[PDB]
């Protein structure tokens, strides 16, 4: 279990001004620190930084489970239902 | 209107069942309308293992199930179980404007399920947009909001960047 320093810092160094910027780091092995709850993170997944805006629940788990690659064409993905906002 | 839910995969056992690979909203469906065969009425449906399988009206042997094999399966949008407040079918975000200050940035071309969230991929509309690549923005975002006819967001610094 660690916290890739810059992107920790960089989340410290936001807390501090109070701000809110888009933070794109390519450190999927790092863990979730409650300091990065209601930041958006963009995660590198190989090809493309996606987004995570990180919640509570997220606390603990790894980045990169957040990040998937956008690979696999799923059938009928049209109608998949989002969760709930 | 129609929406793709699924693929038909091979035929399952020798009564014309037909492994069906997509979305499980098919199990709260009557009937499935089949590329190149039209409407078709779901008289039974179970699972097999981590599958589902379908029987519809007319295959009733392997022989009649091979014919559907491969075949895309689609819904009636009003057919489609309703959802609770503040969820949505991604056919019915994909293609909507995406606005910033009440001006459009975008168009919603694809969504990415994250598993925890569910993320916007927006193309830009104009030609000083058009041309970017694409942005990526968390639809559960404090940020953004979902109207009917499009969503807004109120993008923080570097996320369009």
């Amino acid at each position: 279990v660690f916290v890739d320093d810059h992107l920790l810092e960089k989340v410290l160094e936001l807390n501090a001004k109070g701000e809110k910027r888009l933070i794109k780091t390519w450190s999927r092995r790092s863990t979730i620190v409650p300091e990065m709850v209601g930041h958006t993170i963009a995660v590198y997944n190989g090809k493309q930084h996606v987004p995570v805006y990180i919640t509570e629940n997220m606390v603990g788990h790894k980045l990169g489970e957040f990040a998937p690659t956008r690979t696999y064409r799923g059938h009928g993905k049209e109608a998949k239902a989002t969760k709930k906002k | 209107r129609l929406v793709e839910i699924g693929r038909f995969g091979a035929p399952y056992a020798l009564k014309g069942g037909l492994r069906f690979r997509g979305e499980p909203v098919v199990l709260h469906l009557e009937r499935v309308y089949v590329e190149g065969h039209g409407w078709r009425a779901i008289e039974d449906l179970y699972r097999v293992g981590e599958e589902l399988v379908v029987h519809l009206a007319g295959v009733t042997d392997r022989t009649l199930a091979e014919a559907l094999v491969g075949l895309r399966v689609y819904a009636e949008v009003a057919d489609l179980p309703p959802l609770e407040e503040g969820r949505y079918y991604y056919f019915a975000l994909i293609g909507l404007p995406v606005y910033v200050e009440g001006r459009q940035v975008g168009e919603v071309v694809d969504i990415l399920d994250a598993g925890a969230q569910d993320v916007l991929i927006i193309r830009g509309v104009g030609e000083r947009l058009r041309d970017r690549a694409e942005r990526l923005v968390p639809l559960q975002a404090p940020y953004v909001r979902v109207e009917e006819g499009s969503i807004h967001v109120d993008p923080i610094p570097g996320l369009f960047d």
